[PDB]
């Protein structure tokens, strides 16, 4: 079980796509990295300069999209990578 | 007249060791401004050798520089009996010399003196751009065109070795035509025979000799024997300093035969060569003469140049009294001042080992800046 | 105009040797006028004919996974697509909506490409052997500007239109109007044979006029025969004549006076004879 | 439907127009990618420094102009090409 | 039309004079593009950090000297280039 600190959030990304529009499979480098997950825990929330909390808008089981860069850290907990990112870094909710 | 011009590409086992003596003298010259090198090599099938004379207060191990070298040809692997990384490289070099504080003294730069006696020679005509003879400058391109190729990747199955020979006819005294191109190169034995000289003709043959000098007499030839394959050192011995003709001019212009790889700038057998060249190429430039050559004589232990001659085989717009004027007062032919004003003490002599020593512009004896300068003057 | 003297033509030109005639006037007969004979050392004891009818040019497939029929080592493809492209490929991002359009459809393609990478030779694999789209590729023939010439002419014959970067034409863009058809393809290790296109009449003849007029300017004879070559393989038929001798003394020998025969009897069919 | 957080909104560029100001037509580096597009869906609001919210001056249906940067996110939704970015990043409303 | 957001204005560049103090006509790069325009409309007002409004200085239809930069970007409006900038390029306002 891992907690996550003030307003990070890990969440788990959605395997590679095979099929693409249509029939046409992709192997190698034609496939990117999948760019969405679902989030398996939230933070507490963001420590203002009053020095209260404010939760955070995402919450458990949801799916959200984010972008990869040098604030999402990827962790292996139970033999399976999950990403660790503050919430910033979600940018929109799907469904 | 009918001449021909013959070129070699930067594969062969003579270029290799040229390759590999400039490019100890760079490295050596960068960390050592003032050092003295005098060096040799020779390469064999899996086994290099190294020799010569260095001076220097500095240390440069060269299997890393070998290993480099090696490696921009394109030796990597042993399908040519030739690989950079398995082979074996051994120095026969004396690091250090006696004279090294009895010597130390001196006693003014500005007059130093030569130390070999012997007369150089330098060339020039307008026949071609680059103020060169044309069948030893294209056949240059020639081969150079195919490494540019064989780098690229485009064309993958070529080997270093190539060789080129180029025949010019000349009517009057001027160039008329094209009469036989010939381009002997080693490929890979997926490709048969006949794409072969399809590619070699329509990429490299093609895009580089001018379209308006080739006639219905144009004989092209590939592959005489049929079969060039087999290259590399194990077919040939390799050795430093055998064809400075090929070099040099190509024959065009009578040459004293001093070597120039692997030789220090401090050496008047390779630097004066250099200003010769500089000084002809400028008092041509500027339309004094048709072509020109300069005759500079050194003695051994002596200062001051003995003789300075100019011959322009009668095509002077001005009497040959006045040309020997101007090249004594406007350049300086002293041996250390022409160093200076060439500025060649600095790492540029990788790129020179192979593809000529002449005829390209970045080269700092190549430029035409004082071209100007001299037409005023004899106008 | 008869078969009977141009054979008479051809054994009076070789030394007396009637069976060189003989052989001479059959492959005129098969190939007809507009047409190219060339002769080459052969490997035999005795000499052979060979026509090529139809086109096509020394390059074969790029991978050994496409061939669906290892009995002959060859792949057959019944009524496919042409896809022709001069820009070298190393991306599948491109091909989406031409591939997807036509495993819609599920008759088969060809891609003749300058050159394709192993990026997109790996989709294409699995594509095929997963049993979607059965496609094939095979590197654009020759080199330079005769190229883009020949890739003009079969453009021309399959009844389709070549996509150039340089003319500001982009594969994404590409659709079923831009992709020739043909009535078989048979691809091997080394050639590649398109059989019975269905492109226009008016532009064959449109083609072969403009290179037949461009062969006059020529004023080498190999550009001369580089471009009679490619009129006959736009239109027409081309045979190889495969001369056999025992040592390489008697068959270069035997190559001059086929050569001899051959120029002859293309001479008395222009003029005539005395 | 897909929802952004805070002050971020999705967009849809308006197509490369070939033609320019009579029948000639723009290929290559003539012609380079559109600066303006129709919002989406708009975001709840920025998050003030206190812990207030603010609602974004957009309202769905408005034209955008924008300027395309690091900062603008390029994600794929129903095979549709949208774009992710902050408020802040849009420049001004067309009508 | 279009009009800005927030602590942005739309402006634009008057044409640059050839004849300088006499008959020296100015041709090339000698007659250097103005620094100088007038405003076209006027944004909402800069957000404060409380979320208040500060109406802009600048009035409509006024004369303002700006720094041509980065941050100015430049729309075809009309087939007519305007400038969009902010308003801390403006540097003074003419009369």
């Amino acid at each position: 079980n891992i907690r996550p600190l003030h307003d990070r959030v890990i969440v788990k990304r959605k395997e590679v796509e095979t099929k693409s529009a249509g029939g046409i499979v992709l192997t190698g480098s034609a496939a990117a990295k999948s760019t969405r997950g679902e989030v398996l825990a939230v933070g507490n929330g963001r420590i203002l300069e009053n020095g209260e909390v404010k939760p955070l808008d995402v919450k458990v089981g949801d799916i959200v999209i984010f972008n990869d860069g040098y604030g999402v850290k990827s962790e292996k907990i139970d033999n399976e990578e999950v990403l660790i990112m503050s919430e910033s870094d979600i940018l929109a909710i799907v469904e | 007249h009918l001449f021909t011009s013959e070129s070699v590409s930067e594969g062969h086992p003579d270029k290799i060791a040229d390759q590999i003596s400039d490019a100890v003298l760079d490295a050596i010259l960068e960390q050592d401004p003032k050092a003295r090198v005098a060096c040799e090599t020779y390469v064999k099938t899996g086994m290099v050798l190294v020799g010569g004379e260095i001076t220097t207060s500095a240390w440069v191990d060269i299997e890393e520089i070998t290993r480099n070298t090696v490696r921009e040809i394109g030796y990597v692997h042993s399908d040519m009996g030739f690989d950079a990384n398995s082979c074996a490289v051994l120095s026969a070099i004396g690091k250090q010399s006696p004279d090294i504080n009895q010597g130390v003294d001196r006693a003014d730069p500005l007059e130093q003196g030569a130390g070999d006696q012997g007369l150089m020679f330098g060339y020039a005509t307008n026949e071609t751009d680059v103020l060169m003879p044309a069948p030893i400058t294209y056949a240059h391109r020639l081969v150079q065109r195919q490494a540019e190729v064989r780098k690229n990747g485009t064309l993958p199955w070529l080997r270093p070795d190539a060789k080129s020979q180029v025949t010019f006819q000349y009517d009057d005294g001027k160039i008329v035509g094209i009469d036989a191109v010939v381009l002997s190169t080693q490929h890979s034995e997926e490709i048969d025979q006949k794409s072969l000289q399809e590619a070699v003709m329509e990429e490299i043959i093609k895009p580089i000799l001018p379209a308006e000098w080739l006639t219905s007499a144009t004989k092209f030839f590939i592959n005489p024997t049929g079969r060039f394959v087999i290259g590399g050192p194990m077919g040939d011995c390799g050795l430093t300093g055998r064809k400075i003709i090929v070099d040099t001019y190509g024959g065009m212009a009578r040459h004293g035969g001093g070597a120039f790889s692997g030789k220090d700038p401090s050496k008047v057998d390779r630097s004066a060569a250099y200003a010769a060249r500089y000084v002809a190429k400028n008092i041509v430039a500027a339309g004094l003469a048709d072509r020109c050559e300069i005759q500079v004589s050194y003695a051994i232990g002596v200062a001051e140049p003995t003789s300075i001659m100019v011959e322009t085989f009668g095509t002077e717009k001005v009497p040959s009294e006045q040309l020997t004027l101007l090249v004594r007062e406007f350049f300086d032919l002293r041996p250390y001042g022409l160093i200076q004003m060439l500025d060649l003490l600095h790492p540029i002599y990788k790129e020179t080992a192979a593809y000529g020593h002449f005829g390209r512009e970045h080269f700092p004896w190549e430029k035409t800046d004082k071209a100007q300068l001299l037409r005023d003057a004899a106008g | 105009s008869d078969s009977k003297a141009i054979a008479q033509v051809g054994t009076i030109s070789a030394n007396s040797d009637e069976t060189v005639g003989k052989l001479i006037a059959e492959a005129m007969d098969k190939v007809g006028k507009e047409g190219v004979i060339t002769v080459e050392d052969g490997t035999g004891l005795q000499d052979e004919l060979d026509v090529v009818e139809g086109m096509q040019f020394d390059r074969g497939y790029l991978s050994p996974y496409f061939i669906n029929k290892p009995e002959t080592g060859a792949v057959e493809l019944e009524s496919p697509f042409i896809l022709l492209a001069d820009k070298k490929i190393s991306n599948i991002r491109e091909m989406l909506p031409v591939l997807e359009a036509v495993a819609k459809a599920g008759k088969p393609l060809l891609i003749i490409a300058e050159d394709v990478e192993g990026e997109a030779l790996a989709t294409l694999v699995v594509n095929t052997m997963r049993g979607i789209v059965k496609v094939a590729a095979v590197k654009a023939p020759g080199f330079g500007d005769r190229r883009k010439a020949m890739l003009q002419d079969i453009a021309t014959l399959t009844g389709g239109t070549v996509i150039s970067e340089e003319i500001g034409m982009e594969l994404e863009k590409a659709t079923l109007e831009d992709l020739g058809q043909a009535k078989r393809v048979v691809i091997n290790k080394d050639t590649t044979t398109i059989i019975d296109g269905v492109g226009e009449e008016a532009a064959i003849q449109g083609r072969v006029a403009q290179i037949r007029q461009q062969i006059e300017e020529a004023t080498s004879d190999y550009d001369r025969e580089k471009l009679q070559e490619r009129v006959a393989k736009l239109a027409g038929g081309v045979a190889v004549i495969k001369v056999g001798a025992a040592t390489e003394v008697e068959m270069k020998e035997k190559k001059a006076r086929v050569e001899d025969a051959l120029h002859a009897t293309r001479a008395a069919v222009e003029e005539g004879v005395v």
